[PDB]
C-alpha cells in the first residue's frame, strides 16, 4: 500500500474475496436459477439470488482474511 | 411459503362443558371411574384421536403457545415477587456476606418464623434461585425496573395465548407449512439463536457492561448513572473502556482490535465477584450470534441456493449400512413422535451439560460463593436433563409403535438397527453387568477388605491405586491450553484444571478440583448406571413392535398392561413399562451423580479462607477415603449431613425439615402401588360399595380400581416426589448452614 | 478420439466463464469486443509500475508509473498490428471467420483494443492518484 | 448544507441538473434510439447514446448553477 | 502415459517461471547493485521478499517443548528456535535465521 491507504487497501482484499468465493463457490451451486431475475431485465450469466450468496461469502472470506493478515 | 385456511376452529363455549368431546371412546359417560382418568390420561396425545396429519399439527402449534404462556406467568412470579417482597436493594448494598430472600411469609400460625433474619432489615426465605446474581449482571439496580417487566411478561402472555388462540381458532396453517424444514431450521438458526443472543449481546454492552464497570469498583447502587444515560451520554460511557469514541465505524472498517477493552478473551473468573467477566460473555455472545446466523443460511429454500437434507442422506451411504439415510428426512417430517424423543435427548443432555459448565465456570457475580445456590443451581438443570432423556426413551418408543413405517424403511438405518437389536441389547447387556463388578463390586471389596482390618488392600491412595490416568492428563491438556495453544486468553477456560484459588472475601468462588484414585471409582458408577439406563429405554424402543416372546406389541400400542400369564407369564412387556422401569434407574442414576457432586463440592472444592490464603474446606477433605466404602458414603457423608435438617424444627429453615420428613412419606406411599397389583383393590370396593349398597346409595358411577399401568403411574410418580424431594431440602439445609 | 475424457474436462462452471468472455462470446463486434479486452488488461497494468518502479516514493510515483502503463499498451497495439500484417496476409478466409481464424476486423480490434487500453489506465490514475 | 460537506452538496446540485437536463432536454430530442444499444443487453427507456448527451448537458448546467451560486 | 504432455509442459512452465523469479532475481539484484540503487534490489533493507511460510513453520517447531510435545525437555533441535550451545569455545548448534537471502537461495 506505498501508493494508497491503509484503510483502502481492505477493500482490494475484500473484492478478491468475492472474486475467490465465486470462482469456486459458483460452480458449486446445484440448483441455480430460481427468481428473481435482474431488476432491467438484463441478461446477464448469474442470477441476482445466487451473486448476493458469493458477495455474501465474499464478506466472510474477506473477514477471515484481513483479520488474518 | 405461506398458507392458511380460515377460522378452522369456532370459539363456541359448548365443548368446555361437556368432556370427553375428542375421543370416540369418551363422549359417553362413565359407567365406571376408568373414564375419569381414561379422559386425563389421553388428553394431549392429539395423535391417538385426531387421525389427521394436518389437524393434530395445528393442535400441537397452538398448543405451544399456551406453553409459551405459562412460563411467561411464571416468569412474571419470578419479578413480581422480586420487585415487590425481597431484599434485593438490601442484597446490591452488601452482595457478599447478605443471602438473598424472597418470598415473605405471612402473619399466620408460625410459618411467619421461616421469614427469619437474612440480613440487612429484612427477613424472609433464603431462596436458592440465583435470580439475585442473576439479575446483577444484567444491571438491574432499582425494584421499578424489575416492575415494568413483570408487566411486560404478563401481556406477552396474553399475546402468546391470543396467539394460540388466532392461529387456531381463526388462522391455522396447512400441513406444507409444517414440512417446511428448511426454513424453519433457516430462521430457528438466524433468527432465534443468533439474533436472539445478538440481542443479549447487545443488552450486555448498552446496559449489563457499564453498571458492572462501576459496582466492581466499589461505590454504590445510588450514585451509580441509570442505563438509558449510557446510550445518550456518550461520554458517561467512553470513561469506562475509553472505545465507544470511535463508534460503530470500528466494527464497518474491519479493525476490530480497537474494541480491545470491553470485547476481551481474558477467560477466568472476575475476582472481584468470583463469576465471569461480562466482557468475555459479551464477545462470547457475540461471536454465538455470528456463528449461529451464518449457520442460518446452510439450508435450500426457494432461492436455489442452501443444503437440502433429502439429498444429504441420499449419498451417506455406506457398505456395511446398505441404504443410508434414505427415509430419514422423511420420518422427521411425518413423525412429530420421533421429532420430539430427538429433540428432546438434546435438550435434556444440554440441561446436564450447563450444570456442568456452571460450578466450574460461574457465569454471574456473587453466585460462585453463595453456595445455597450455586449447589442447587447444578442439582436442579440435571434432575431436569435426566427427566426429558428418558422422555427421549419414551417417545423413541412411541413412534417405533405406529409412525414407524417398514415401507419407507427398507435396507436402511432404521431397518437395519432392528436387524441386530439382538447383538445391540446383549452387547449393552455385557457391559452393565461388567460395569456393575467392576465399579460398584469394587466399593464392596472396599468394605470387605475395610471391615477386616486391611486397608492395604482395598482400591484406595494408601493401597491398590486405581488412578484415572487419563482425566489427570485432560486435566494437563486443558490447563497448559491457554497460552501454550490458546495463546490469546490471559487463563485457561476455568480453574478447575488448575490455577490459583481464587476467592470473594473468605469463601472460596473455585479452586482445581483434584481427581485421585475415588474418583476412577465414581466416574465408573456413572458408567455403570447410565449404561443401565439406556439399556432399559433401547430394550423398550428395539423391541417395541416385536421380539420373540410377542410378534404383536405395538399392534397391542405403546401402552398396553401385560399379555398376562402366558408364555411362562408375560408383565411389563410394553414400551410404556420400560420408560416405568426407566424412571426409578434415571433416579438412581442422578441421585449418585448429585451425591458426587455434594460431597466432592463441600469436601474439596468449597470452604473458608484466611488472610493468607490457606484454605479450610467445609468438611475438610474427606471424599478422599471416605468416598471409597458404602459405609463412608453412609457415616462420613449421610449421617454426618442429614444433621442440618433433623435438629431444625423452630428454625427458619423448619420447612426443610418438614419436606425432609413428608417426602419419606410419600415414597413409602408409592410401594403400596408399586409392590401391589390391581386385582386385590377391585375385590375390595366389592366390599366398600357393599356398605353404600346395605344403605342404598351406591353411586351410579362406579367406582373402580385403578388400571395396571396406571397403578404403575401413580407409583413412579409418587416415587420421584419423593426421593427429589427428600434430597431438594436436604440439600437446602445443609448448604445453607455450613455453606 | 482425439483429447481426453476426464471427469473435469468441459465442465460446465468453467465453460460458463469461458464462452462468456469478450474474445469467444457470441454477438459482439470486433471494434466492441477489443474494447473490454482493452478495458480489462489496462486497468492492472498501472498496478505493478506504481507501486514496483525507479521512483515510487515522489510527487510522482502513480503519474509517472502510469505514463509506462499506458506506454506499454502502445508498444502492445503495435504488436497487434506486426500480428496483423504477419497472420492476416489480406485476411487469408479461414475454417471459422472469427476475429481470430480469418481477419475482417482486426484493426477494429486492434484500435478497440487501444481506447481502454488508455482508457482504463488512466482511471485507475484517476483512482489511485485522487479517491 | 446543515448535515453534511460543503464539497459534498455541490453533488446535489450537479446530480439534479442531469435530473433538470434530461426532463426538458430529454424530450426535445428528435432522432432517438441511433446506436448503441445498453451495455447487457438491459431493455430501459433510453439510450446510452441519450444518456451521455444528458449528463453531458447536466454536467454544463451544473456548472452554470454552481458558478452561479 | 495418456497425459504426459499436460505433466510435461506444466512442468516445464513452472520451470521456466522459477527460473525467472528465482535467478532474475539475482540478475535484478545484480545490476541494482551494479548501478548503485541498492533501494531497488531485493534484500532486506530493501524490497523485501519475507519467508513467511519457512519462518511459521521454524516458529511453530521451535514451541514444541511444553505445548505439543510436553515430555520433550528442550526441542527437537536448536535449529529451529532457542539458545545456542557451546562445546570447547565453538558453537554446537544455534538458530539458523531464515531472510531474503534464504528465501532467494531456497527457490533456487
Ligand atoms: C421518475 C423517476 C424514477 C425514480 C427516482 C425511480 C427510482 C427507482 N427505480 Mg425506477 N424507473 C423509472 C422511474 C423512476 N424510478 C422509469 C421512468 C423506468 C423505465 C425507464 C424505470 C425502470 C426501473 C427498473 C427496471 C428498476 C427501477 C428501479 C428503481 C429503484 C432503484 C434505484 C435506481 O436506480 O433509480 C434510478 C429506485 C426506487 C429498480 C427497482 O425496481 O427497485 C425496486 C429496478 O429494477 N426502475
Ligand atoms: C426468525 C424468526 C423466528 C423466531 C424468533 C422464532 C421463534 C420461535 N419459534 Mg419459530 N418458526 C419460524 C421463525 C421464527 N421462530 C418460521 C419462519 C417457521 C415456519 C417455517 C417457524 C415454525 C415454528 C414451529 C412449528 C414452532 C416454532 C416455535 C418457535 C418458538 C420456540 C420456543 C422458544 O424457544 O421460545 C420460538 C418463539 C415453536 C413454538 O413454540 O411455537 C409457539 C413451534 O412449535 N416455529
Ligand atoms: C441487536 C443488538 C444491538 C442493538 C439494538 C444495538 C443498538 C445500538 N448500538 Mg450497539 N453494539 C452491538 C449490538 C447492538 N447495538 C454489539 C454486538 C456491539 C459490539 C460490536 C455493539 C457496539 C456498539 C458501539 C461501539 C456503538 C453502539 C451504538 C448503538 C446505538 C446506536 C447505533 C446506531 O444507531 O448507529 C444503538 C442503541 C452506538 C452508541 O450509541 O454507543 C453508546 C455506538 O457508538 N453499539
Ligand atoms: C440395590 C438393589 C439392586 C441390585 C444389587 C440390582 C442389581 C442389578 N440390576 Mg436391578 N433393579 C433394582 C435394584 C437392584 N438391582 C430395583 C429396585 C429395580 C426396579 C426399578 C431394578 C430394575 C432393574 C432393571 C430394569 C435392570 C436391572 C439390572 C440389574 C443388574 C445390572 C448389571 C450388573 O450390575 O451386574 C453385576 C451385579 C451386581 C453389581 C450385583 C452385586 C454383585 C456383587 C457386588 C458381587 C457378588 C459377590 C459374590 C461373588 C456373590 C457370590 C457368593 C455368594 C453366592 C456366596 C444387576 C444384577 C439390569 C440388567 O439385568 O442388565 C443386564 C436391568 O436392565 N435392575
Ligand atoms: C537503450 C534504450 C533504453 C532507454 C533510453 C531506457 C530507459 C528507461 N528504462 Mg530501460 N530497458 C531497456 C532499454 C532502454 N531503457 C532494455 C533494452 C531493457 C531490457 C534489458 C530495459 C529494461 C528495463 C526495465 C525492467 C526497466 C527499465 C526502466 C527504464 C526507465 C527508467 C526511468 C524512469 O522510469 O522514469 C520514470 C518515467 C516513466 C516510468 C515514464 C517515462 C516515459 C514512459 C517510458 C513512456 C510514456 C508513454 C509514451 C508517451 C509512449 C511510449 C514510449 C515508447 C513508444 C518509446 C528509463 C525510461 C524502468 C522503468 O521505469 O520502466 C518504465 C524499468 O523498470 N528498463
Ligand atoms: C472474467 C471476468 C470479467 C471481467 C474482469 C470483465 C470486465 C468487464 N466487462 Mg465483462 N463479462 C464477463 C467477464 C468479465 N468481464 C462474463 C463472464 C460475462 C457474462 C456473464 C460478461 C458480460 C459483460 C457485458 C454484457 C458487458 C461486460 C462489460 C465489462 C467491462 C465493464 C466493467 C465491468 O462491469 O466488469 C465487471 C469490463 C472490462 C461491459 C463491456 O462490454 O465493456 C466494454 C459490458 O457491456 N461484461
Ligand atoms: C548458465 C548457463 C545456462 C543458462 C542461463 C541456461 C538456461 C536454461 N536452461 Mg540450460 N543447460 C546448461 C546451461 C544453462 N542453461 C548447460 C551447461 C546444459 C548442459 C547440461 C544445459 C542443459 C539444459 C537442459 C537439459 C534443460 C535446460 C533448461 C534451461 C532453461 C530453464 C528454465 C528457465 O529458467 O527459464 C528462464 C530463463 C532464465 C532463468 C535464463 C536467464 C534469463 C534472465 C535472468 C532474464 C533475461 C534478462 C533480459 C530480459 C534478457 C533480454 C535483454 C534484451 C532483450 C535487451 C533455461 C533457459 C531446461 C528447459 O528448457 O526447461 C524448460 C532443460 O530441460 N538446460
Ligand atoms: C466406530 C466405527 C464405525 O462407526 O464404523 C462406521 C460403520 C458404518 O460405516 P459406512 O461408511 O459403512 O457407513 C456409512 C454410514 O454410516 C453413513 O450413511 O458403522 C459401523 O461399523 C457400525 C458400528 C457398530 C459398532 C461397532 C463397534
Ligand atoms: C482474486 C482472485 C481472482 C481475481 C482476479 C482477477 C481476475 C482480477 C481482474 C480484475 C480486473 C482486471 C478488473 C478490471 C476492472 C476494470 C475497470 C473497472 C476499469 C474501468 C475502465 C473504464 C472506466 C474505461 C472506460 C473509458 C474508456 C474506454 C475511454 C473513455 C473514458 C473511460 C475512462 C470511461 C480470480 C477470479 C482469478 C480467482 C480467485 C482469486
Ligand atoms: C429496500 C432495502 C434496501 C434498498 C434500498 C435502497 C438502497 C434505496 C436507495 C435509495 C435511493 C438511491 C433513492 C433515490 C431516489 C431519489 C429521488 C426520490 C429523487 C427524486 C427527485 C426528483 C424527482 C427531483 C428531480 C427534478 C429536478 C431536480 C428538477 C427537474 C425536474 C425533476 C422533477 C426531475 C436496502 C439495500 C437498504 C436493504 C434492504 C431494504
Ligand atoms: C390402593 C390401591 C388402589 C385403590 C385406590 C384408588 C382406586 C384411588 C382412590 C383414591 C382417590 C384419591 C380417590 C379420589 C378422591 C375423590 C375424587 C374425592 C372428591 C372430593 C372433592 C372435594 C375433590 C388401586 O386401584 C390399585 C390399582 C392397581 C395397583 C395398586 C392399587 C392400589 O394399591
Amino acid at each position: 500500500t506505498q501508493s494508497v491507504g491503509e484503510a483502502a487497501e481492505k477493500s482490494f482484499v475484500m473484492l478478491a474475496s468475492v472474486l475467490f468465493a465465486g470462482a469456486v463457490g459458483g460452480p458449486g451451486i446445484k440448483m441455480k436459477g430460481q427468481g428473481p431475475a435482474w431488476p432491467f431485465n438484463a441478461q446477464i450469466p448469474f442470477t441476482p439470488s445466487e451473486f448476493l450468496a458469493v458477495t455474501a461469502l465474499g464478506h466472510i472470506i474477506g473477514t477471515g482474511v484481513i483479520l488474518g493478515i | 411459503k405461506i398458507v392458511i385456511d380460515k377460522d378452522p376452529v369456532s370459539t363456541s363455549f359448548d365443548k368446555w362443558a361437556v368432556p370427553g368431546h375428542f375421543s370416540r371412546t369418551l363422549a359417553k359417560g362413565p359407567k365406571t371411574t376408568t373414564w375419569i382418568w381414561n379422559l386425563h390420561a389421553d388428553v394431549h396425545d392429539f395423535d391417538s384421536y385426531t387421525s389427521d396429519l394436518e389437524e393434530v399439527s395445528r393442535k400441537i402449534f397452538s398448543a405451544h403457545f399456551g406453553h409459551l404462556a405459562v412460563v411467561f406467568i411464571w416468569l412474571s412470579g419470578a419479578y413480581f415477587h422480586g420487585a415487590r417482597f425481597s431484599n434485593y436493594e438490601a442484597w446490591l448494598s452488601n452482595p457478599t456476606t447478605i443471602k438473598p430472600s424472597a418470598q415473605v411469609v405471612w402473619p399466620i400460625v408460625g410459618q411467619e418464623i421461616l421469614n427469619g433474619d437474612v440480613g440487612g432489615g429484612f427477613q424472609g426465605i433464603q431462596i436458592t434461585s440465583g435470580l439475585f446474581q442473576m439479575w446483577r449482571a444484567s444491571g438491574i439496580t432499582t425494584e421499578l425496573q424489575l416492575y415494568v417487566t413483570a408487566i411486560g411478561a404478563l401481556v406477552m402472555a396474553a399475546l402468546m395465548l391470543f396467539a394460540g388462540w388466532f392461529h387456531y381458532h381463526k388462522a391455522a396453517p396447512k400441513l406444507e407449512w409444517f414440512q417446511n424444514a428448511e426454513s424453519m431450521m433457516n430462521h430457528h438458526l438466524g433468527g432465534l439463536f443468533g439474533l436472539g443472543s445478538l440481542s443479549w449481546a447487545g443488552h450486555q454492552i448498552h446496559v449489563s457492561l457499564p453498571v458492572n464497570k462501576l459496582l466492581d469498583s466499589g461505590v454504590s447502587p445510588q450514585e451509580i448513572p441509570l442505563p438509558h444515560e449510557f446510550i445518550l451520554n456518550k461520554d458517561l460511557i467512553a470513561q469506562l473502556y475509553p472505545s465507544f469514541g470511535q463508534g460503530l465505524t470500528p466494527f464497518f472498517t474491519l479493525n476490530w482490535n480497537e474494541y480491545s477493552d470491553f470485547l476481551t478473551f481474558k477467560g477466568g473468573l472476575n475476582p472481584v465477584t468470583g463469576g465471569l467477566w461480562l466482557s468475555d460473555s459479551a464477545h462470547h455472545h457475540l461471536a454465538i450470534a455470528v456463528l449461529f446466523i451464518v449457520a442460518g443460511h446452510m439450508y435450500r429454500t426457494n432461492w436455489g441456493i442452501g443444503h437440502s437434507m433429502k439429498e444429504m442422506y441420499d449419498s451417506h451411504k455406506g457398505p456395511f449400512t446398505g441404504e443410508g439415510h434414505k427415509g430419514v428426512y422423511e420420518i422427521f417430517t411425518n413423525s412429530w413422535h420421533a421429532q420430539l424423543s430427538l429433540n428432546l435427548a438434546l435438550f435434556g443432555s444440554l440441561s446436564i451439560i450447563v450444570a456442568h459448565h456452571m460450578y466450574s465456570m460461574p457465569p454471574y457475580p456473587y453466585l460462585a460463593t453463595d453456595y445455597a445456590t450455586s449447589l442447587c443451581l447444578f442439582t436442579h438443570h440435571v434432575w431436569i436433563g435426566g427427566f426429558l432423556i428418558v422422555g427421549a426413551g419414551a417417545h423413541a418408543a412411541i413412534f417405533m409403535v405406529r409412525d414407524y413405517d417398514p415401507a419407507q424403511n427398507y435396507n436402511n438405518l432404521v431397518d437395519r438397527v432392528l436387524r441386530h437389536r439382538d447383538a445391540i441389547i446383549s452387547h449393552l447387556n455385557w457391559v452393565c453387568i461388567f460395569l456393575g463388578f467392576h465399579s460398584f463390586g469394587l466399593y464392596i471389596h472396599n468394605d470387605t477388605m475395610r471391615a477386616l482390618g486391611r486397608p492395604q488392600d482395598m482400591f484406595s491412595d494408601a493401597a491398590i491405586q486405581l488412578q484415572p490416568v487419563f482425566a489427570q492428563w485432560v486435566q494437563g491438556v486443558n490447563s497448559a491450553a491457554a497460552g501454550n495453544t490458546a495463546p490469546n486468553a490471559l487463563a485457561n477456560a476455568s480453574y478447575a484444571f488448575g490455577g490459583d484459588i481464587v476467592s470473594v472475601g473468605g469463601k472460596v468462588a473455585m479452586m482445581p478440583i483434584s481427581l485421585g484414585t475415588a474418583d476412577f471409582l465414581v466416574h465408573h458408577i456413572h458408567a455403570f448406571t447410565i449404561h443401565v439406563t439406556v439399556l432399559i429405554l433401547l430394550k423398550g424402543v428395539l423391541f417395541a413392535r416385536n421380539s420373540r416372546l410377542i410378534p404383536d406389541k405395538a399392534n397391542l400400542g405403546f401402552r398396553f398392561p401385560c399379555d398376562g400369564p402366558g408364555r411362562g407369564g408375560t408383565c411389563q412387556v410394553s414400551a410404556w413399562d420400560h420408560v416405568f422401569l426407566g424412571l426409578f434407574w434415571m433416579y438412581n442414576s442422578l441421585s449418585v451423580v448429585l451425591f458426587h457432586f455434594s460431597w466432592k463440592m463441600q469436601s474439596d472444592v468449597w470452604g473458608n479462607v484466611t488472610a493468607d490464603g490457606a484454605v479450610s474446606h467445609i468438611t475438610g477433605n474427606n471424599f478422599a477415603q471416605g468416598a471409597i466404602t458404602i459405609n463412608g458414603w453412609l457415616r462420613d457423608f449421610l449421617w454426618a449431613q442429614a444433621s442440618q435438617v433433623i435438629q431444625s424444627y423452630g428454625s427458619a429453615l423448619s420447612a426443610y425439615g418438614l419436606m425432609f420428613l413428608g417426602a419419606h412419606f410419600i415414597w413409602a406411599f408409592s410401594l403400596m402401588f408399586l409392590f401391589s397389583g390391581r386385582g386385590y383393590w377391585q375385590e375390595l370396593i366389592e366390599s366398600i360399595v357393599w356398605a353404600h349398597n346395605k344403605l342404598k346409595f351406591a353411586p351410579s358411577i362406579q367406582p373402580r380400581a385403578l388400571s395396571i399401568t396406571q397403578g404403575r403411574a401413580v407409583g413412579v410418580a409418587h416415587y420421584l416426589l419423593g426421593g427429589i424431594a427428600t434430597t431438594w431440602s436436604f440439600f437446602h439445609a445443609r448448604i445453607i448452614s455450613v455453606g | 478420439i482425439g483429447h481426453l475424457s476426464t471427469p473435469i474436462s468441459n465442465s460446465s462452471a468453467v465453460n460458463g466463464l469461458l464462452a462468456n468472455l469478450p474474445a469467444y462470446r457470441k454477438g459482439l463486434t470486433p471494434r466492441l469486443r477489443g474494447l473490454e479486452i482493452g478495458m480489462a488488461h489496462g486497468y492492472f497494468l498501472t498496478g505493478p509500475f506504481v507501486e514496483l518502479g525507479p521512483l515510487r516514493n515522489t510527487d510522482g510515483g502513480i503519474l509517472y508509473g502510469s505514463l509506462s502503463a499506458v506506454g506499454l499498451v502502445v508498444i502492445l497495439t503495435a504488436c497487434l498490428a506486426l500480428y496483423g500484417k504477419a497472420n492476416f496476409s489480406g485476411s487469408s478466409k479461414s475454417k471459422d471467420a472469427t476475429l481470430w481464424e480469418s481477419g475482417e476486423g482486426w484493426s477494429d480490434f486492434v484500435s478497440g483494443w487501444l481506447i481502454g487500453g488508455a482508457g482504463s489506465v488512466g482511471f485507475a490514475y484517476l483512482l489511485l492518484q485522487y479517491i
